[PDB]
């Protein structure tokens, strides 16, 4: 409606002044509309829906290598190297009840050396040879042969596997952040639907698209795709389902619809007040919505139409060769082992061509007794073990059902005690 | 081979120049009906469909409907429309509406297929780290060591051979002491942790790989693919299927023959088989499976029938409607 | 070792690829089609065409692309910085020379006795450096696309 | 999701704890040193 | 014209979104394993370390 | 230690029958047909045809 000369225009003007019969269109089933021409039951069901760019394949990092295992078991590898080590030599170094104490060539700096050796699945040079010093040596082969085994059992697809990694999830994804920008039409039904919003996530989205520098807003649809694919993937565009499913099934592909829909709304068969064709016309479209020819006609326009043919290019797979941009992180530890190497040898040879006490490590030893003492009860007193989302004093007791505990909120838990 | 051009056709005359199953099958026919026949071939080319707005048959159908030919001892495909208008005889083929793809030239495993997990930039970088290491712990355990040089039994020779016992994974008698010896030893052993593992890791999956043997294994695969064009001989009853079919299948097939451009259809079988070897495996020729069999079975075999039959079928002898001799063909 | 090093920074044969030549260097006119991705001797600077028209014209290498289509992460921003400026191969030549150097002040300036030592580790840095100069050139080379 | 949503991360507290392992090491390692040099200096 | 006044205001999205989610007895976590290749967890290879 | 040889539509019966132990292996080695069949000159010939 023109607001002042109350005449319709559009296809409903068309409808209303008795130019046309029928308008099967994408015509948007809303109050205003039906009070003036009767609507069908909706042919097709679409809702407002985020549009980003398509995000560019994730290639496996330079640490790739450690992928396999999670981070728990390599800070746990490191935690039983040491622990071994230095059982294999408390073990091998007792006094013998003067050549007794020197049997064994066990020191601390060899038992580091063996237990690295069996781990890396290469045979070191000394062998543990007392029967309390083969119970370590025997159960750390156990270990290694469990976690190696377990390591390398799928090394290879760790290597060349991507994942399109998603920067938003849904429309509360995009509400906490402000790197990647929204967007809507200037004027449409969209941006209307950001202003009666009493959904607090809605509201909060359109504080911020009102008070933005640039202009969030596009004037076309048109532009507005053309902002998602020139901004990078930092910019994300709400428009209707429909057509964002459109423009994902078009060249260049590089567009993508993440998130439920926000609202849901229809596209109906509108015609005139008091036709005779308003009964039958209801009555069709409930006949092809059952026939599946309504599912036929949107899976071949939308789908089988389409320039990406995305379903069958992404399907077919594929296992090739090794390339060094996989594995070029061992590589650089490699190089970097060996420039490390040399430094060593250079500053003890430096060393050695241009004070250690009793009494000094003494003093070296109740300070550490001290200093791990110390750590532990701190540790084991304060609670900032694992900051996870968990429930806190919104609705900590389980007190009232339906609060949701504010969703979730970020909660810094501890051994007993769990804090917000 | 149902009916060929002898290779004396000149040297021939009358019936002697054809020979073929057809000619074959006419000559048992006549011999037990006792009647005297010429072979003639049909001008168009065509098996035989209604002109779409004008009505009227074509081809092999279009001679005995409007007189012209008196038996048809052909590949005619026994369907509905056909049987309205010309009496069929008992099938004496069986047969069904197939797919036609080029046959993808298989990749034969080479002598050195072992060295197919790593790339040939890898083993080129796999080298100049042997190389590197084994020189690197020359340089630190012969180092003035402090009678001096004499303690470590790494020489570079010796060298050379513990970092190549630390790859094949086979240990050594001797072993780095020092500790900047220890380091680069230490170092090698976790590089060849990861690349000897990633080697055996990914040779499994070499090893047991099935193949890429079928990019189309029924003809569902053809319904969901654009990639692949599809098309049937014109004017003929395969293309009369796929237009009167009701299956959602065959009615998403026709959705696409009818549409596409260039056109899919095809004059004659020679000029479709040729499509398919033409076009690097984009066009999959639907076509009836007792010619698909001859086409495979023959060189240059580059030809192969993926998917069961999409339905069956028959070949009849046909004969007009009422026709004098219907009933001793049948 | 010093010769071959300064050989093959200085020329421009590292690798044949389907390069986009002089003509499509800047994207100046419609249907210019890049020659339907003609052969090209891109180099550690210069990608130029061969066996062409167009060929004899160089340009440099964009190792920042473009305004293409990425987000751009820290790993693959510091593996393009460490190719475009090259600095493992010219830390090889740089190293090259100083053991070049060392061996040239070993004759003279002798009893010094740590010089021929000395050498001995610029010799075999340079090697490192080397390798991971040849590795950081590979693992760049990834923005080839091979479908 | 795929381990994404909750996002366990470890607080200093944990890594308190795991210091508080490596200094126990390094002592007990001292510990048996003095137990090897206390009969250094019992035997001679 | 009571339906169509409702949905526009997202009366009938606020008593859906009500009814069909205030009750959250379980997390279903029905997603499992949408990436296919997971690293190895801690609690997968836990006996080994006791 | 036993091969029947009988029409293959009771043999593609009696292998979706449990106990399920049979097996047919092979093409057909002739071909015929079931027809339906009417009296001659019955006016039903041509509309079951
Ligand atoms: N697949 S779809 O979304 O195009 C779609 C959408 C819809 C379909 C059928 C299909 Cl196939 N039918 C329904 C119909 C069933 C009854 C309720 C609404 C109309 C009458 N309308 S809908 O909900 O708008
Ligand atoms: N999200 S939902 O399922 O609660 C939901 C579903 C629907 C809603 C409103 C909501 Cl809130 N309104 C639409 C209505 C609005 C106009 C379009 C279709 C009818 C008339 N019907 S629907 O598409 O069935
Ligand atoms: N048997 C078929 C061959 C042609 C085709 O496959 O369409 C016919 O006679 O019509």
């Amino acid at each position: 409606r023109d607001a002042d000369t109350k005449i319709w225009n559009g296809m409903v003007g068309e409808l209303v002044y008795g130019k046309a019969d029928i308008a099967i269109a994408p015509l948007t089933i809303t109050l205003v509309r039906e009070e003036v021409i009767d609507f069908s039951k909706p042919f097709m069901s679409l809702g407002i829906s985020i549009m980003i760019k398509k995000p560019q394949k994730s290639k496996p990092g330079v640490f790739s290598f450690l992928d396999p295992l999670a981070y728990e078991i390599w800070m746990c590898i490191v935690f039983a190297y040491i622990g071994v080590s230095v059982v294999l030599f408390l073990v091998s170094r007792f006094s013998p009840y003067q050549s007794s104490e020197s049997t064994n060539e066990f020191g601390i700096f060899n038992s580091l050396w063996f237990s690295l050796g069996a781990f890396m699945q290469q045979g070191c040079d000394i062998s543990p040879r007392s029967l309390s010093g083969r119970i370590v040596g025997g159960v750390w082969w156990f270990f290694t042969l469990i976690i190696i085994s377990s390591y390398t059992a799928n090394l290879a697809a760790f290597l060349t596997v991507e994942r399109m990694v998603s920067p938003i999830e849904s429309a509360e994804d995009l509400s906490k952040q402000t790197e990647i920008a929204y967007g809507t039409l200037d004027s449409g039904s969209t941006k209307e639907f950001f202003r009666r919003s009493k959904i607090a996530v809605f509201d909060k989205m359109w504080t911020y698209m009102r008070s933005a520098e640039p202009s969030v807003f596009v004037r076309t649809t048109a532009e507005g795709v053309a902002r998602v694919r020139k901004s990078k993937g930092k910019y994300a565009y709400l428009l209707e389902s429909t057509m964002n499913e459109y423009i994902e099934q078009r060249k260049p592909c590089d567009t993508m619809k993440v998130g439920g829909n926000l609202d849901s709304k229809g596209y109906g068969i509108a015609t005139p007040k008091g036709s005779s064709l308003g009964t039958p016309v209801n009555l069709a479209v409930l006949k092809l919505s059952e026939q599946g020819v309504l599912d036929k006609l949107k899976n071949k326009w939308w789908y089988d139409k389409g320039e990406c043919g995305a379903k069958d290019s992404g399907s077919k797979e594929k296992t090739s060769a090794l390339s060094l941009s996989n594995v070029a992180g061992v590589f650089y530890i490699l190089v970097g082992g060996l420039g490390l190497a040399m430094l060593v040898a250079l500053i003890e040879f430096c060393y050695k061509s241009r004070l250690f006490d009793r009494g000094v490590q003494m003093l070296l030893t109740t300070v550490g007794a001290f200093a791990a003492f110390s750590l532990m009860t701190i540790a084991v007193g304060t609670d900032y073990w694992l900051y996870s989302r968990g429930v806190c004093k919104t609705k900590s007791v389980s007190e009232d059902e339906t609060s949701k505990k504010n969703e979730e909120v970020m909660t810094h838990s501890g051994l007993w005690r769990t804090c917000c | 081979p149902y009916v060929m051009m002898k290779k004396n056709h000149e040297m021939l005359e009358g019936n002697e120049r054809y020979e073929g199953y057809c000619v074959d099958l006419a000559a048992e026919i006549a011999k037990h009906c006792g009647f005297k026949y010429k072979l003639t071939i049909v001008g168009d080319g065509k098996y035989g469909a209604r002109d779409a707005d004008t009505k009227i048959w074509n081809g092999m159908v279009g001679e005995l409907v409007y007189g012209k030919a008196d038996i048809a001892i052909a590949p005619l495909t026994i369907t509905l429309v056909r049987e309205e208008v010309i009496d069929f005889s008992k099938p004496f083929m069986s047969l069904g509406i197939s797919i036609m793809i080029k046959k993808p030239q298989k990749s034969k495993p080479g002598v050195f297929s072992f060295l197919d997990p790593l790339a040939y930039e890898i083993w080129m970088c796999i080298v100049f780290a042997y190389i590197g290491v084994s020189v690197v712990l020359f340089l630190v355990s012969r180092f003035s060591p402090y009678s001096s040089e004499s303690t470590n039994e790494f020489g570079i020779f010796n060298s050379l051979w513990f970092s190549l016992g630390a790859f094949m994974q086979q240990g050594c008698d001797i072993s780095p002491r020092s500790l900047s010896g220890r380091i680069v030893g230490g170092v090698w052993w976790f590089f060849t942790l990861i690349i000897i593992s990633s080697y055996t890791a990914n040779l499994a999956a070499f090893l047991t790989v099935e193949r890429m043997v079928s990019p189309i294994e029924s003809a569902e695969d053809l319904s969901k693919q654009t990639e692949i064009a599809y098309g049937t001989l014109d004017s003929g009853s395969t293309k009369e299927f796929f237009r009167r079919s009701k299956i959602a299948v065959f009615d998403k097939m026709w959705t696409y023959m009818r549409s596409a451009e260039p056109s899919v259809f095809v004059r004659t079988t020679a000029e479709g088989v040729a499509r398919v070897r033409k076009s690097k495996g984009k066009y999959a020729y639907l076509l009836e499976s007792t010619m698909n069999e001859y086409i495979e079975q023959r060189k240059p075999c580059d030809t192969m029938k993926v998917g069961g039959n999409l339905d069956s079928k028959g070949y009849g002898i046909a004969t007009p409607k009422g026709s004098s001799l219907g009933t001793p063909v049948n | 070792a010093f010769s071959l090093m300064t050989i093959a920074v200085g020329t421009d044969y590292w690798l044949y690829s389907r390069g986009v030549c002089k003509t499509k260097s800047v994207s100046e006119d419609e249907t210019s089609k890049k020659n339907e991705e003609v052969m090209t001797h891109s180099g550690l600077w210069r990608t130029c065409c061969l066996e062409g028209n167009f060929k004899g014209l160089c340009k440099q290498i964009d190792h920042f692309p473009e305004d293409a289509d990425y987000e751009a992460d820290t790993a693959e921003y510091f593996l393009r910085a460490v190719r475009a400026s090259s600095i493992f191969p010219i830390l090889s030549v740089i190293l090259l020379f100083m053991g070049g150097l060392c061996i040239a002040a070993s004759e003279f300036y002798k009893t010094r006795h740590n010089i021929i030592l000395s050498a001995g580790i610029f010799f075999v840095s340079a090697g490192l450096s080397n390798i991971i100069g040849i590795i950081v050139y590979i693992s760049a080379n990834a923005g080839d696309p091979s479908k | 999701s795929d381990s994404k949503k909750n996002s366990y991360s470890y607080g200093w507290s944990f890594y308190f704890g795991a210091l508080s392992f490596i200094i126990a090491e390094m002592v007990g390692v001292l510990a048996v040193h003095m137990f090897i040099d206390r009969h250094k200096q019992l035997t001679g």
